[PDB]
């Protein structure tokens, strides 16, 4: 399938300080890279579809952009509830495949 | 619009169990419904999902041909019939709808599920 | 004058492969193009005027729209990002004047049609069954892709002949174009193109005359109908849902893609009758949806879109009476070129002219059908390959009509 590769893996900074999440891609995925934020013991809530767009109900804060196969998430600031766990996917190929996860 | 799904429990290896995804909201046969489980402590894991119409089905590598899902539009559920349990399957089981092809050509979840428990 | 002439007609046969199957063709196609101009050196300023009847309208289509798109822009101050896709339409001008002064060879087209349409399903078939993709589009986006597959398809279905031999490769053109469409999705170009191509029946065949066409639209709308009528038929099943959705957004239920396109829709008629003359200006659709009530209490995804999903609508919301006027022109002044050319053509007989200007003409339709669900200013390769493509047959009904 599609390999992907996050780094860090696990990240620690404190509230104010903007984070950058970095999603790599083993082959060539266009722009079907998709992000989540899971929460300890509950279901992943989608944050930016298509690597540029946000979703409904998603602060301003967070954004992600795409140079070439390099997929990278990062916010603005980082307010007390934006420490959780993330993800990115690709929808390119039919067996979609999800990132190691990331957590903050 | 809302999915809950229910089926997890105690099944020894070599056992078989069907998870059914009950929607609302929606109509299942003109979306698809995508199943993501998550080990205990790992990261999500993709297993399998549904066309939108015509209603083809892929399955990941470690889940294909041992896991059988299914759509049925006059009850709107979504089941994924799982069958040879070994003790690698343990893990949360989430449904997931994608978002409107039209807003986006690729897949991406937008609603899931709460989640159940397979051991 | 010959060198011109088959350097020519070799881009008017490479033009479909090279902007399908070829990743950077688009730009290859655009030097081709190019390069040509740079040898009508000489030439180029006795091409316009005899040409002036077909050449001066376009001309004049494209440089109001480009006004009117700058004027948006100068009186709402916007980064020049958002007139860098409306700067792609210059290119119709520029493959008209071209193709006027250097003369193809339109029997070379056709040609070029069916090798690009088989060589880009073969494409689609490798990346499809092999490499496994869930949208397999060739190496630009699926929307781009589809409307390419659609315009070329109903391009190589006006196959100008009479011969047994010619009507079953332009059947062909069609069939390769049906199952391109449906190997990545998008079945909204299927239909689109499917709907289209009834009228392009009487340019298929001069036998079809207009009541044959009243007929076989009856029988198409008869077998519609019996459709519905049988309870477990799959049209029944998409056609319900949509009169369910429909039947949910008449009441506070708009959550699903039905109610939030027909909710992005009115907020953008309500704002564009509230500013006949100026909207927000070029682009900018997401400052009313901002600006609304409707989003100010409820959170929904009808407020995340950057743009609204039909070109009427957006073109009105954004850019006023002015810009929906000329945004119309850009498709309908090509469309009454092609009717006065084929008209004339008809006059003279000359078939290949005939047969060009009805393929102008579904081309436009298409187009027409295609953006009434989406905006085609969104994506550049739409925007680069509909200007390329329009000008390109208009050149050359122009030059098959006048000599
Ligand atoms: C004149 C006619 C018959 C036009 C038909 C256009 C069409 C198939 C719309 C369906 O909406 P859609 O949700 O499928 O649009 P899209 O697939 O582009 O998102």
């Amino acid at each position: 399938d599609i390999q992907m590769t996050q780094s860090p893996s696990s990240l620690s900074a404190s509230v104010g300080d903007r984070v950058t999440i970095t999603c790599r891609a083993s082959q060539s995925v266009s722009s079907a890279v998709a992000w989540y934020q899971q929460k300890p013991g509950k279901a992943p809530k989608l944050l930016i579809y298509s690597a540029s767009s946000l979703y409904s109900g998603v602060p301003s804060r967070f954004s992600g952009s795409r140079s070439g196969t390099d997929f990278t998430l990062t916010i603005s600031s980082l307010q007390p509830e934006d420490f959780a766990t993330y993800y990115c996917q690709q929808s390119y190929y039919s067996l979609v495949t999800f990132g190691q996860g990331t957590k903050v | 619009v809302q999915l809950v799904e229910s089926g997890g429990g105690l099944v020894q290896p070599g056992g078989s169990l069907r998870l059914s995804c009950a929607a609302s909201g929606f109509n299942v046969y003109s979306s698809s419904i995508h199943w993501v489980r998550q080990a205990p402590g790992k990261g999500l894991e993709w297993v399998a999902y549904i066309s939108s119409y015509y209603g083809s089905t892929y399955y990941a590598d470690s889940v294909k041909g041992r896991f059988t899902i299914s759509a049925d539009t006059s009850k709107n559920t979504a089941y994924l019939q799982m069958n040879s349990l070994r003790a690698e399957d343990t893990a949360v089981y989430y449904c997931a709808r994608i978002m409107f092809k039209w807003v986006s050509p690729n897949m991406a979840f937008d609603y899931w599920g709460q989640g159940t428990l397979v051991t | 004058n010959k060198l011109l002439s088959r350097m020519a007609t070799v881009l008017v046969f490479a033009f479909p492969v090279l902007i399908l199957c070829v990743p950077r063709g688009a730009g290859v196609f655009l030097a081709g193009v190019g390069v040509l101009a740079l040898l009508g050196w000489r030439g180029m300023g006795r091409a316009w005027r005899e040409y002036s009847k077909v050449m001066t309208p376009l001309a004049i289509a494209v440089l109001a729209f480009m006004l009117v798109y700058v004027g948006s822009k100068l009186y709402f101050h916007t980064p020049w990002n958002v007139i860098d896709n409306p700067s792609r339409t210059l290119l119709a001008i520029l493959t008209c004047w071209v193709i006027v002064r250097a003369a193809p060879n339109p029997a070379w087209l056709w040609r070029g049609i069916t090798v690009g349409l088989f060589l880009a399903l073969l494409i689609v078939g490798y990346q499809k069954f092999a490499l496994n993709i869930d949208r397999p589009s060739a190496w630009i986006q699926a929307i781009a892709f589809a409307n390419m597959i659609a315009a070329l398809a109903l391009v190589g279905f006006a196959r100008p002949g009479d011969s047994r031999g010619t009507h079953m490769e332009a059947w062909v053109n069609l069939l390769l174009g049906t199952m391109i469409l449906m190997l990545n999705g998008t079945r909204g170009a299927v239909v689109a193109m499917l709907v289209t191509s009834v009228p392009m029946l009487m340019i298929r065949y001069r036998r079809f005359s207009v009541r044959m066409l009243i007929v076989a639209v009856c029988a198409v709308a008869t077998l519609a109908i019996g459709a519905y009528m049988v309870p477990d038929s799959p049209v029944s099943k998409r056609v319900d849902d949509a009169v369910s959705e429909i039947q949910m957004y008449r009441q506070g239920n708009i959550e699903t893609s039905v109610g939030v396109r027909l909710k992005i829709w009115h907020i953008g008629l309500q704002y564009f009758s509230e500013h006949p003359w100026t909207g927000v200006g070029v682009g900018q659709f997401a400052r009313i949806l901002h600006a609304s009530e409707f989003c100010h209490e409820t959170k929904s995804l009808a407020c995340v879109l950057e743009h609204a999903h039909n070109d009427i609508v957006e073109a009105a919301s954004t850019t006023g009476i002015p810009g929906l006027m000329v945004m119309l022109g850009l498709f309908l002044v090509p469309a009454v070129l092609f009717a006065r050319a084929l008209r004339a053509a008809r006059s003279l007989g000359n078939p290949q002219g005939v047969s060009l200007g009805g393929a102008g003409l579904g081309v436009v339709m298409a187009s027409l059908i295609s953006g009434l669900t989406q905006v085609t200013m969104a994506h550049q390769a739409n925007v680069v390959f509909y200007a390329g493509l329009i000008g390109l047959l208009l050149g050359m009904a122009g030059r098959e009509a006048h000599s």
